[PDB]
């Protein structure tokens, strides 16, 4: 070392990232016959 | 009902069981080669409630009347 400084660091670091992504596609036929 | 009972693909059900209650509808579905039977349950015939408990999205089926009428063969093609 030739030149610094003398102390405390102190760091915090807090990162949260969610992603949710839902697609829900239906077709349907449905059929009577009945007497 | 008295139906044919296949819960896991069978190309020709013939699983025939007396699940013997009278008055009540069977199942036939095909999903290609995914066919199934079932001691179904009257009072319905719902292709979301099919899909979801047969674990089948292309399915077709019927809810034939009463007894015996759910025979592999039933749903053509």
């Amino acid at each position: 070392i030739t030149s610094g400084s003398m102390g405390g660091i102190y760091e915090y670091i807090l990162v949260i990232d969610k992603a949710k992504m839902e697609s829900l596609g239906i077709t349907s036929r449905d059929i009577t016959t009945c007497f | 009902l008295q139906c044919y009972n296949c819960p896991n693909p069978t190309a020709d059900c013939k699983t025939a069981v007396n699940c013997s209650s009278d008055f009540d509808a069977c199942l036939i579905t095909k999903a290609g080669l995914q066919v199934y039977n079932k001691c179904w349950k009257f009072e319905h015939c719902n292709f979301n409630d099919v899909t979801t408990r047969l674990r089948e999205n292309e399915l077709t089926y019927y809810c034939c009347k009463k007894d015996l009428c759910n025979f592999n063969e039933q749903l053509e093609n």
